């Protein structure tokens, strides 16, 4: 995985150049938008299971799903959904902190589709409940970043679509 | 349900491992007595001493209740 | 696990150092709770890898080890299997006593690299393990 | 299922069955008619034993349906009603299994998950299980009575 | 696993309902068959090196198999065989028990049959071995479960072909 | 025992006792009576069952006591003789115990290294104790007979 | 472990002797009070948190254990030694289906006096929270079992002691 | 604390200190007077913010007041104050610390296990942490205040 | 970087990130403009720092310039002077990342086996490294200096 | 392990105590020598190599030890002796940046005389070793640290001792 | 065949083989083995890759297993499995063969009128032949699974 600054480095290292003023530029960038994500990162580790809570409520229950012959039927189902949904918000924190989807692209989306699909798990639903998490969080994050927060919410759901 | 106490000092004599190793080389640990045979003879194999080994658990005269 | 089946016991002998690491994971491994979980709904060239992978961070190195842990398993059962592997040379060396296992993706076995990147963080674990009521898969929306 | 459970013991310890495994199932088989006829009359009465049950917890805890309740509402308190129903059909599903394999894989794994999430009181589900076990018990003779209560008490317990 | 029991609660707990006259119909038809099949396991477990050899005289020895050039020539190889004939004769057992081919799917058939062919295993060998333990399983137990014992045994030949 | 085996596994699980190991010690208790009758029985009959059981043996294979067998010889016939009366007991113990933990822990591992070691047909063990266990169901009623002929089959597919 | 059935049937393997009157009178004996023993055990599982509660609030809260500088002293510490409570109670339940302090000294009293004298664990406390459990389950199970659940409890009491 | 956080990761690579893991000792120390001061101030207020946030605690839920609370009667409140006096104790000492690390050794894990034990509403003492929260945030400068709010919002998420 | 540093140990223990982390990563993104500021000055000083440090290393040493030394010829010296600017490279991306993951990454890990391969003496490379860090110190203020010389410590530790 | 702050720390939870000025003054302290501790470390990181070859110098090499019937005879028994300097350096620059012994306790001397004995490895070698060590750090660090440095390794030779 | 196609071609010249299609005989005669072992593997596992095939098609279209869906109801599901067996009979073919020209004269030329008459989804059909194209190259080596992938994607596209 890398965040911005060391993906920058990255890719100039790939060219064997040293740091100039684009570079600087987008490192700069980064460093400037400092203090929204860790304020971001903090109300969402204070309220995930509050977060998991509404987008649970919001999104996937009293429907068929939570009823029998649905996948998040029985108590064992609805643990691994609502685990899942902490895993997935505990990593769009990390991916919003890093402003980089690198993770989401490894630890994540790695081999999901496919294992959702073999385990008969609806996507449009996960999609779904990502979605009301992404609303949660940029309701609680407040206007600093909302935004931020958003896009790796958006990541997250594009890549599993 | 037999556990012996026992406890050895393996010295490493091969590798010179560059990292921690303390707990590795000297130790004090229940093992199973379905087990015990193969950990002391894989000890005794490894230039290790045994230098102390106790029942603990079960009874002495054994022959039932003991192979559980 | 969340407050789920942990061990009683087991987690008191590790802190009060009465028992090893290596002796937790043997204990660990030879359970109900891994039995149910890891043994029971899988055939058996498959439970033999799901537990090298377990128990040492790779996939299993060749044929000829799907002879010898398949002996292990259809005579002697789970728990001598998982026995053999704890007390098998290459956990010893590479984890021995008193370090927690971990992946691995090793390089020397000529293929063993791309099996464990494969067998590990390549492919997830499907075919949940109790058949009481499967998905009927016809409720992928949650419209309404 | 007993018959479940032995195989895989007999399975995982790599042997045939024991001969205390072949009498347990010998019993069970046994005692399959009577457990069908307990089922049937559970099963005819699931109406009124989850009626019963539910207006004993709530002259217990009023609490629950309280403003400060998580069944606060009719729906709420259907919903609850609904999830006492659940665990009769629950109960039921191991009295005729003869073990507690069908509850615990269905609903008591991740109970906790359950209620925790959506701030349900635990033990107040205990309680109105322990209601439909009394409603339950007062409609049976007294050794299906006991065979019931036996599995009624497992979920009491496992809901701890 | 499941078995009777198990496959009627399963399909009566994904639909959500109570049991009715159709799974009690099912459950006891399981249940006075119950004892038939505790005999003839007993019978099995008590025989079982005697069916081996007697299915092995029968279909597989006195033949190129155990020549040279055979799959089951060496001790070994012979020892690897009469040990997968003693799997089908106990998992078949442990079916018939059961009341249930779930066994059979689960932790015998799942990818037999590539294993087989990956080693050069005769599957028509096996095969014929398999019907002729059934044979013999079939005159031992007696009228009371052989065809409750040769139907698991047809199973196993079904998967393997 | 079935006590042992159920308290082992619980333990194991770390929980108390499930239902059915409940109702397995229940069936157990109620039959200990009858186990113990049994017990009795073969105990007063021990030696004219040890006796034709050696007997129906030597006439199956009489190449044991030949030249080459391993029982030729008085001595060597009654050494024999006290195996069969030793799992005579061993049967008992396992009888009134409900299942077979004491029989394996006293008799049957580590008894393929005994004939082995010994060179004793383990095929001739196992066919003397089927003879014992004609001779032993010889003198009991059909229930109490299949209920002793249960151990001895456990006791012939352990020598297997 | 030994039961009293086990611990009669090593007492005469010893000897190398079959089972006579005294044993089959011993045998007896355990097999009348069978049944009281399994509702005991049914009891103490189903009120199991109840007593620990009881029997904490009656020995062991509200004191300078509970206060800093007590063993008491920090959730960590509490809630262990709770689980010891638990562990208490369920080896007392084993004990008592058992019929035979065997199970208890093998899995309860081995090293523990002196794990507690390591950890500064207050061995009175034990004693007297364990007698407190005994109580309530004395009062919980009626007089039926009564005796039969003190007398593993003291022999706890007593092994700690 | 931050220095015990970063030799630990340092010391599991069996590695030296790299220059990433100094600046935050660097700036931890430079933070030090001005949590030491936040601290300080904090514990001059201790009296007077453990009882507003107790009386707001019990204006949000008057249940734990009433006859089915937990905290019913005046030594279980006084109780309760004391578990908030305990509780800021705790947030004041992971600000000196910097790290929250001695927090979890002293009151949050088993903290479940606690409250489940004796029955308290573990989100009504949440509610409390916030009120405390509240209070001393309403006697802080901005960024002593933000910095506060940090831990107390920790503690509120390990109640949880 | 900091940044990676900080959310591995997070995905390690699985949590979210503590304050201290989040802390370090303001101290860090505070001194970003600075940061910038100092490697800025060290890629202007590119070409004529590694001239001033291959002058003191060669007259610490000479004998690697000697014919039987590894940078004996105008091209292998041309080669050295080469990977002294990768060093210094390397080290302005420490700079600039706050952290060792890129030096480390990039150019530590292995290097052993490179200069032991390559039969470089590793001790002279060490030397190489300080006189950068000395001409690199010579030519940025104090603060500045110190900071520049951290990075340029962990490299010549690293290196041997 | 603990630090200075977290001993502090804990030695007030213990008496549950909010913080005093006492405590204030300890905390300040080491808030004073902060800096000087870090700029120190950096220096032993660099030169943990350079101060090994000459603590080896002038206390172990060139003697009976080195020779045969030595217990640094061998390149094994030398790479393993060097080895545990490289431990000591660490270890004592842990013991020197946390302002306090407790790791040095927890994760070197424990068990360590004991493990020496039973190797046959000499205390007074390594004691003296590790004194050699004391003095190159304490030339090396400046009047500013080397009081400080030199205490911990001063409790790791009378810890062995 | 590329027998067939080369004769045909060549009769429609009204002259003798050209020796580059003799080349093609040459090849096509030399790969022949290699394809009908392909296709005897293939033919051996028939039955699992139509299974996963249809869960996976399922599992990616469900409308058609739905109430307005052609393949609605148990028959109907059953009937969609029956066509995916004559696709694979009909790659195997074409695999043996080596040119398509079985394949277009048997299940190719008028599938536009047999799924209009019939109402069923091309669309799903092509999508349950890609299911089948990947579990059966998931049984192949890679020279095999990207000569019977050519095939597949001629089914695919086909039937568009
Ligand atoms: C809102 C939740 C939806 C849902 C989910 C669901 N998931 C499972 C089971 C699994 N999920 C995973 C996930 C991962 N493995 C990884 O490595 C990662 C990233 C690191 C992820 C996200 C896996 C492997 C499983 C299978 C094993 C397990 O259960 O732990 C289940 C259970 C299904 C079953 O019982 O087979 C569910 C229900 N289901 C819904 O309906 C929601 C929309
Ligand atoms: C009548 C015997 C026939 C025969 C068989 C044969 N099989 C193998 C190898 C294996 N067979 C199995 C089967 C299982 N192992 C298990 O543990 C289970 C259940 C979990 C089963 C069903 C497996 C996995 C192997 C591979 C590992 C092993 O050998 O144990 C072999 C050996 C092949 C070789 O030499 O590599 C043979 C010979 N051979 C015949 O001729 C008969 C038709
Ligand atoms: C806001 C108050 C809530 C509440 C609390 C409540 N607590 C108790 C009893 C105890 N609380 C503790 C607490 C701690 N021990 C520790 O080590 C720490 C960490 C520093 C804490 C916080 C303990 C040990 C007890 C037991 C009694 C004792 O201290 O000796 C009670 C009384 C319960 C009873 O049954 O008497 C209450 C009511 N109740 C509420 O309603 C609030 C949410
Ligand atoms: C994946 C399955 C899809 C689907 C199919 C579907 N097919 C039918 C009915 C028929 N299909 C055929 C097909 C063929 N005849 C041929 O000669 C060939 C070439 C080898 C083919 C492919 C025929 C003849 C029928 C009619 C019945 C018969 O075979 O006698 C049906 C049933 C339609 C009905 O009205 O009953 C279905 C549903 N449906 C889907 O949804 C899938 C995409
Ligand atoms: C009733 C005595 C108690 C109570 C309960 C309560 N439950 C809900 C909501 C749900 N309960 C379930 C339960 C299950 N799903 C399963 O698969 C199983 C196993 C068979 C169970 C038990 C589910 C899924 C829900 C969510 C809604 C849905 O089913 O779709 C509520 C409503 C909560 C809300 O926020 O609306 C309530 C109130 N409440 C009490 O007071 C009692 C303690
Ligand atoms: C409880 C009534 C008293 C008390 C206890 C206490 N115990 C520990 C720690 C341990 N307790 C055990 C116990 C056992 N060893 C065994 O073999 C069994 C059977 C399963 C038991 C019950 C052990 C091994 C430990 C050490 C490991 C662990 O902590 O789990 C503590 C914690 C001490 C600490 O913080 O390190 C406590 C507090 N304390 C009291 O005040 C009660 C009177
Ligand atoms: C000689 C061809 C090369 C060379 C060597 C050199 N060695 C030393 C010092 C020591 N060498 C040893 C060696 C061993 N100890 C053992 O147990 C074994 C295995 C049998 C060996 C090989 C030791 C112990 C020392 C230290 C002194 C002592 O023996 O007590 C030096 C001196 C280094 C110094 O700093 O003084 C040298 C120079 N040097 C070359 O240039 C040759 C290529
Ligand atoms: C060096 C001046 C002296 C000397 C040392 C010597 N030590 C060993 C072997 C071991 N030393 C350790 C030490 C540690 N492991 C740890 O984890 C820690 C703290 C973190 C320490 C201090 C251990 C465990 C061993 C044994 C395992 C191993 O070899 O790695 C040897 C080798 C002994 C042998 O050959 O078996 C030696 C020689 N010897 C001297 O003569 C010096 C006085």
């Amino acid at each position: 995985m890398q965040d911005a600054i060391t993906a920058v480095i990255n890719n100039y290292d790939v060219q064997g150049k040293y740091l100039d003023g684009a570079a600087l530029d987008k490192l700069k960038a980064y460093f400037t938008t400092g203090a929204v994500r860790v304020r971001a990162a903090a109300v969402i580790s204070s309220n995930a299971t509050t977060i998991i809570k509404e987008a649970a409520a919001k999104a996937l229950i009293y429907s068929d799903l939570t009823r029998p012959g649905g996948n998040m039927y029985t108590t064992r189902r609805y643990a691994a959904c609502i685990r899942d949904m902490d895993y997935f918000l505990r990593y769009a924190t990390y991916a919003m902190l890093a402003g980089d989807p690198s993770i989401l692209d490894e630890r994540v989306l790695n081999g999901l589709k496919e294992t959702y699909n073999s385990l008969g798990v609806p996507i449009a639903a996960t999609v779904g409940g990502i979605q009301a998490m992404k609303e949660v969080v940029g309701g609680l994050v407040g206007p600093d970043a909302a935004k931020e927060a958003s896009i790796y919410f958006d990541y997250l759901s594009s890549g599993l679509s | 349900s037999r556990y012996f106490k026992v406890t050895a000092c393996i010295p490493s004599l091969k590798r010179v491992r560059t990292g921690r190793e303390l707990q590795n080389t000297f130790f004090t640990k229940l093992v199973p007595y379905e087990n015990w045979f193969t950990e002391q003879q894989r000890i005794q194999k490894a230039g290790g001493k045994v230098l102390s080994v106790k029942l603990f658990t079960g009874v002495q005269g054994a022959n039932t209740g003991v192979g559980a | 696990p969340p407050s789920y089946l942990r061990l009683s016991e087991a987690e008191s002998k590790l802190k009060n150092n009465e028992i090893s690491v290596r002796e937790f994971v043997r204990r660990l491994g030879r359970s109900e709770n891994y039995r149910k979980r890891f043994f029971e709904p899988y055939s058996s060239p498959k439970v033999v890898e799901l537990l090298t992978k377990h128990f040492l961070g790779r996939a299993p190195i060749s044929q000829q080890e799907i002879s010898t842990y398949v002996q292990i398993l259809g005579t002697k059962g789970l728990a001598a299997a998982v026995d053999a592997i704890v007390e098998s040379p290459e956990y010893l060396t590479i984890f021995n006593e008193d370090i927690v296992p971990y992946r691995r993706y090793p390089t020397l076995p000529a293929g063993n690299y791309r099996a464990s990147v494969r067998v590990n963080d390549e492919e997830l674990i499907s075919q949940s393990w109790s058949s009481l009521s499967p998905t009927y898969t016809g409720y992928q929306y949650v419209t309404r | 299922s007993v018959l479940t459970k032995a195989i895989v013991n007999a399975d995982a310890e790599a042997r045939y069955l024991s001969p205390g495994e072949l009498d347990r199932i010998k019993s069970f088989v046994a005692s399959g008619e009577r457990r069908l006829r307990i089922a049937q009359t559970l099963t005819e009465a699931r109406e009124r034993i989850v009626k019963q049950a539910g207006d004993q917890l709530f002259q217990i805890r009023p609490d629950v349906v309280s403003p400060g309740g998580n069944a606060y509402g009719e729906k709420m308190t259907a919903l609850c009603l609904r999830d006492l129903d659940y665990y009769l059909r629950l109960v039921t599903y191991g009295i005729v299994a003869g073990d507690v394999t069908p509850i615990e894989e269905i609903g008591i794994i991740g109970v906790k998950e359950m209620y925790n999430s959506l701030q349900t009181p635990i033990p107040a589900v205990a309680e109105g299980v322990r209601a439909m076990k009394n409603v339950a018990t007062s409609l049976l003779s007294g050794d299906d009575a006991a065979e019931a209560g036996f599995y009624f008490d497992y979920l009491v317990g496992a809901m701890q």
